[PDB]
């Protein structure tokens, strides 16, 4: 639970997936 | 279509 | 899912394959929630319509995969199914109500690159995420059209739809329990669940601690990716309640 939604691959190497920028742009 | 999963889990 | 793309790597290390044994087929998705929980749809175990009420050992559940079809040796693991629980007012007479279900695992799984879980929401997560236009993202391994399965994990993102157009776009009656998404006609853009995908999770990256959360589990929808139609989704806010309680008990 404390290190649940961080991904291995992604946030827990500070890498982004190539679209989670189309989340944050929505979230106005 | 699946390909076999090990026999260990269907035990 | 429809008009998606193949997902990256480690992209949905909470997915969850919903397995059966014999005939050895696809079921549904899910999604892991900790070591020893699986969150799914209700009616990926239980829907008396078509003649289904499964057992745990029907099943298996299968985690960090990536091929809907192959057997990822080291990667994959296989997990038995100690207990299924269903909310008690899950209605699969009318509309899939509180379409929701757990599954606890007969042993905790490892975590690895492959494997991790998600959050579920707190109220603030909820009510601050959940907003007309906010985008989501659905996994997993069913059909991608509604008349034609993937190689690998699809995964597609989608807006929030206001409620009243989704009350308008459907003869089926729907609750609090329930948020639509999809996009609109005149919007261009496409995409949504499909057959099979059904028990996979809605996920939203919160902007403030940069945490991926499960808003949503695929429940319903007429066709797939058709104009002026939507995706539902189970309000996994709105059952937390039930969730812990389950958690707690058990
Ligand atoms: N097409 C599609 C399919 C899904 C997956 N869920 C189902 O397949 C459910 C299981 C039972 C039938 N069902 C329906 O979705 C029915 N087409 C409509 C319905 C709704 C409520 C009660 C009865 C029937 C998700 C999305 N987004 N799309
Ligand atoms: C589903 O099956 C279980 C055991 O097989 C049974 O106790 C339950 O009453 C069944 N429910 C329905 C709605 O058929
Ligand atoms: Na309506
Ligand atoms: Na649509």
């Amino acid at each position: 639970e404390a290190d649940c939604g961080l991904r291995p691959l992604f946030e827990k190497k500070s890498l982004e997936d190539k679209t989670e920028r189309e989340l944050l742009e929505s979230y106005i | 279509d699946f390909e076999e999963i090990p026999e260990e889990y269907l035990q | 899912i429809v008009e998606g793309s193949d997902a990256e790597i480690g992209m949905s290390p909470w997915q969850v394959m919903l397995f059966r044994k014999s005939p050895q087929e696809l079921l549904c998705g899910a999604s892991l929630i900790s070591d020893r929980w699986v969150l799914t749809a209700a009616h990926c175990l239980l829907y008396p319509p078509w003649d289904k009420n499964f057992t745990e050992n029907d099943l298996l559940v299968r985690i960090g995969k990536h091929s809907r079809t192959r057997y990822e040796r080291n990667i994959e693991k296989i997990s038995m199914l100690e207990k299924i629980y269903i909310h008690p007012r899950y209605n699969w007479r009318e509309n899939l109500d509180r379409d929701i279900a757990l599954m606890k695992l007969k042993k905790p799984v490892a975590f690895s690159d492959y494997i991790h879980p998600v959050c579920l929401p707190d109220r603030e997560t909820a009510a601050s995420l959940l907003q007309a236009g906010y985008k989501g993202r659905v996994t997993g391994w069913g059909n991608l059209k509604e008349t034609g399965q993937p190689s690998v994990l699809q995964v597609v993102n989608l807006p929030i739809v206001e409620r009243p157009v989704c009350k308008d776009s459907t003869r089926i009656r729907i609750t609090d329990n329930m948020f639509c998404a999809g996009y609109k006609p005149d919007e261009g853009k496409r995409g949504d669940a499909c057959e099979g995908d059904s028990g996979g999770p809605f996920v939203m990256k919160s902007p403030f601690n940069n945490r991926w959360y499960q808003m949503g589990i695929v429940s319903w929808g007429e066709g797939c990716d058709r104009d002026g139609k939507y995706g539902f989704y189970t309000h996994v806010f709105r059952l937390k309640k039930w969730i812990q309680k389950v958690i707690d008990q058990f």
